């Protein structure tokens, strides 16, 4: 998958 | 005493004109609370901003030592350890973050004690220790008086949201946050500013509307000076561009990887957004981590299979994902691959179907990129395309 | 004295017995309103339902003559009035309903002011004399005050989503009716009770709950005697039934009908449905109107020209029909009829469409069950099934 | 069409 964070 | 006190008087004594510059460094445009702090225990300066940025001027290889020293003995009672757990949730330096926790929950403060909990919450449920309905019932009975656990217990949610791949819920609550309403607390009202950037770019990422996903991450990187924002809106940033532009998204990713060089995870994450990013544009992929059984690394594994056609390869690694528990998002991209490798058009119905239900505009362009290579209706694409799942 | 009070006299002088019977007919508890009525110009009974429930008990032949001279020699600033109003737009008798208006926008009655207003923009939104949104700014200039005038300001919106084939706003807006609120005047209460009893079997209806529908409409037949809210009750009963059940779609359909008799309107209405009811079930249709040019009766008359393979009346026929103007819920009925007729996938992708934009979860099944035929990927049908369109 | 009505 995409990585994603915040 | 505490080592930065320490450090600082050291560093005084070789050199005074050092104090002015601190000045001007800690907001403190007057070096009187300086002297006061340095010279007495239990002095803080009205805002946490000011210890924080002195220590990143003058000792910027030892904050996290230095801020762990400094944080723990804090008393617990203060809006500087209030201040400090702010600060060591932002850093994810849980450690610091976990003591206050139990050290603030158990206090007599009220201001902190509520911090306290509301900060429990939120680790517990990042680390799936209770599930969301258990976080909302908990938050609710705590009967939050302050505006800043108001906008963090909305943000917890958010966090919690983004990690699980429940991106519909996202946009409406984030509106409900009012920082504005946090006066008496700069240093939080500012950072929580930076989360906001941070989780309002994931948000338009998801929403496919990518200009203003990367105008958010501009004002986040301006906003701040913690590495753990720095990171993530770097790593927005490149995700923005994954569809369009190979060199500006692989900059991001490297820029974020050079700011990552001692941090483990930070470089692990970079590594996973070129591994994806490579697959994308289908090139020879030197980023895979062939020793992970996350399905995030599994999947970029079959994607660079399926991309050269090592079919049986490829099958053998959607093999380990079928025993592995899959969120929506997930799901939707191993429908994906499972589409790509099968040429079964199913398959990416089925991806479609769990993009929708995760809300993710962005990731949804690869399996109907597929079904338009494959030939399928145009008006069809097009009711694909627009319509959206009840949530 | 006006011709209801001079038939009940002249019945009295024939029949004693009567007073009884009226008494027991309009709710009272003994003759005293009846002597008070008959003998006094100008007074009124508690609750308009006594003098309505008289006249159908006794005069059924005559009671629009009756009520037209009654209503319209009503002191129009009285409760009496205001009922009268309601009974009027209710039974759709706009020469007694538009009377009343104009006289009580004009009078110095508060509470009939608002009445006669609000209806007069129910009345100029259902002719298409204004648009939807001048006809929410006027209402809420109005400053409504009564708990009636709160409803129905709902309520002719609910009618006119529905007159338009707009119906994703109306699940919600028909909750927001609150008539318990409603308190003076029993006859606006009951009567607005059945008007959200057949809205709501509507609402039903296009959400594809039949049992619910049809459950909705019983309640509708039990509350009323009121020829229009029979009617729509057969109606969508009847509509309700037309994918399953040929003759309990029919027998609900004739049955509006035979109360339907003498009312042009009505009876067209059972005309059309039965029409469409063959259509669906591709029965010899003896409902076509032949002699039409409104998009209900053109799109029926191609309907059967393509059951039965006569393309070429029926291509003729839609080249009529392109030369008008639809709404959503028309255009979608539109593209099915051109993807029967053409044998075109993306016409039935289009009504799909149109379906979802107008929310109309019944008729779709129309297309769906074409692009079924044609051998669509069931997993395809579901994704169309379960998504939506955002409105 | 469908005839509808309330």
């Amino acid at each position: 998958g995409m990585p994603r964070g915040a | 005493m505490e080592l930065i006190r320490i450090a600082m008087k050291k560093d005084l004594e070789n050199d005074n004109s050092l104090m002015n510059k601190w000045a001007t460094v800690a907001g403190l445009k007057n070096p009187n609370p300086l002297y006061d702090f340095l010279n007495h225990d239990g002095k803080t300066f009205n805002e946490f901003s000011s210890i924080v940025n002195i220590v990143k001027s003058q000792y910027p290889d030892r904050e996290y030592e230095l801020m762990k020293d400094y944080c723990l003995n804090l008393d617990v009672k203060t809006k500087a350890a209030r201040s400090a757990l702010e600060y060591a949730d932002a850093n994810m330096f849980f450690e610091i973050e976990d003591v206050l926790i139990d050290s603030m929950i158990s206090c007599s403060n009220m201001k902190s004690k509520e911090y306290g909990k509301v900060y429990k919450i939120h680790r517990e449920l990042s680390n799936s220790v209770i599930t969301e309905f258990e976080a909302v019932k908990r938050l609710g009975k705590l009967n939050i008086k302050t505006p800043e656990m108001n906008s963090f217990s909305r943000l917890l949610l958010l966090y919690h949201y983004l990690s699980t791949g429940n991106f519909s819920p996202m946009a409406q609550l984030i509106k409900q946050i009012d920082l504005s309403e946090i006066s008496e607390n700069m240093y939080i009202r500012n950072t929580y500013q930076t989360r906001v950037h941070v989780l309002m770019s994931n948000i338009k990422l998801n929403e496919n509307s990518l200009e203003e996903c990367r105008e958010y991450s501009k004002k986040a990187l301006e906003s701040t000076n913690i590495l753990r924002f720095q990171v993530f809106s770097y790593l927005t940033i490149g995700n923005s561009l994954l569809f369009s532009n190979y060199e500006l998204a692989q900059e991001n990713f490297l820029k974020g990887l050079s700011i990552s060089v001692q941090n483990e995870n930070y470089n692990m994450i970079f590594q996973q957004a070129l591994c994806f990013l490579n697959n994308v544009w289908r090139k020879e992929n030197k980023w895979i981590n062939f020793e992970s059984d996350s399905i995030m690394d599994l999947q970029e594994q079959a994607h660079c299979f399926i991309n050269f056609n090592e079919n049986s390869k490829a099958k053998e690694v959607l093999d380990k994902l079928d025993l592995l528990v899959h969120n929506d998002n997930e799901l939707a991209m191993h429908y994906y691959l499972k589409g790509r490798l099968e040429q079964n058009k199913a398959c990416f119905y089925s991806s479609i179907e769990y993009f929708k239900k995760s809300n993710d505009k962005f990731l949804i362009r690869l399996p109907l990129l597929e079904l338009q290579k494959m030939g399928e209706n145009q008006k069809l694409l097009e009711l694909l395309l627009l319509l959206e799942h009840h949530h």
